């Protein structure tokens, strides 16, 4: 496991700073974020300075997708069996209440729960919201 | 006595296995104790008689109490609603401890588990409310029907249950 690189990141920072929120941002975000864990995705978003209102639209989509994920994935009875991972909640997938190894476990269980791919999907939905507002 | 005693007569695919009794610590967690008590006598018109131990994990625990859906997604408290974690004063100190299963903080319903090992990491997430008095060897027998994921190999049911004295 490798936590994102200053370069793929300085790239994203420059994509967002020039191309604004033109549709091009979305394919780029998908490339720059291949195999990312939720924590990597959040560090890429957190690096984006300013564009406060757009960032709040993104957050609103993330919060809404996380709540839907919860709605459609009831919390299994605890206590969790030893050598088992609890199932991820929405907040876990968005990386606010999960750890990186936990993220990694999920991505690596057999079968896997692809938390990175799921959160990335929520992120892209929010990016589409931004793009349709600003362009 | 302040602390009631409850029995479960356990059967395996209808055949009698034996009886397990519990002391309930009403003197420490009276609201959690009383739910389990009342569910064990059937006095509310519903409860544990005929329900099963749907999840049994060897060297961990035996879980039951879902008498509404029989698979871990159901159960209900006598309180008309899931109830809060009363306290976490009592700890999971070894085999025989009786504690509440839940689905997060302050979601106690009817589901419970009997520990078959020390499970200290559960302290502060499950409310401990009783201990096996007699029949620990029956709980030990029950675990032989379990599996790493908890699926049981035969139907382990509470064929009868009630309050002693």
């Amino acid at each position: 496991h490798q936590a994102i690189s200053p370069r793929t990141l300085n790239a994203w920072v420059k994509v967002v700073e020039e191309k604004a929120f033109s549709p091009e941002v979305i394919p780029m975000f998908s490339a720059l974020s291949e195999g990312a864990t939720p924590q990597d995705l959040n560090t890429m978003l957190n690096t984006v300075g300013g564009h406060q209102a757009a960032m709040q639209m993104l957050k609103e989509t993330i919060n809404e997708e996380a709540a839907e994920w919860d709605r459609l994935h009831p919390v299994a009875a605890a206590p969790i069996a030893p050598g088992q991972m609890r199932e991820p909640r929405g907040s876990d997938i968005a990386g606010t209440t999960s750890t990186l190894q936990e993220q990694i476990g999920w991505m690596t269980h057999n079968p896997p729960i692809p938390v990175g791919e799921i959160y990335k999907r929520w992120i892209i939905l929010g990016l589409n919201k931004i793009v349709r507002m600003y362009s | 006595m302040v602390n009631p005693t409850v029995f479960f007569d356990i059967a395996v695919d209808g055949e009698p296995l034996g009886r397990v009794s519990f002391e309930l610590f009403a003197d420490k967690v009276p609201k959690t104790a009383e739910n389990f008590r009342a569910l064990s006598t059937g006095e509310k018109g519903f409860g544990y008689k005929g329900s099963c131990f749907h999840r049994i994990i060897p060297g961990f625990m035996c879980q039951g109490g879902d008498f509404t859906r029989h698979n871990g997604t159901g159960g209900k408290s006598i309180y008309g609603e899931k109830f809060e974690d009363e306290n976490f004063i009592l700890k999971h100190t070894g085999p025989g401890i009786l504690s509440m299963a839940n689905a997060g903080p302050n979601t106690n319903g009817s589901q419970f588990f009997i520990c078959t090992a020390k499970t200290e990491w559960l302290d502060g997430k499950h409310v401990v409310f009783g201990k096996v008095k007699e029949g620990m060897n029956i709980v030990e027998a029950m675990e032989r029907f379990g599996s790493r994921n908890g699926k049981t190999s035969k139907k382990i049911t509470i064929a009868d249950c009630g309050q002693l004295e």
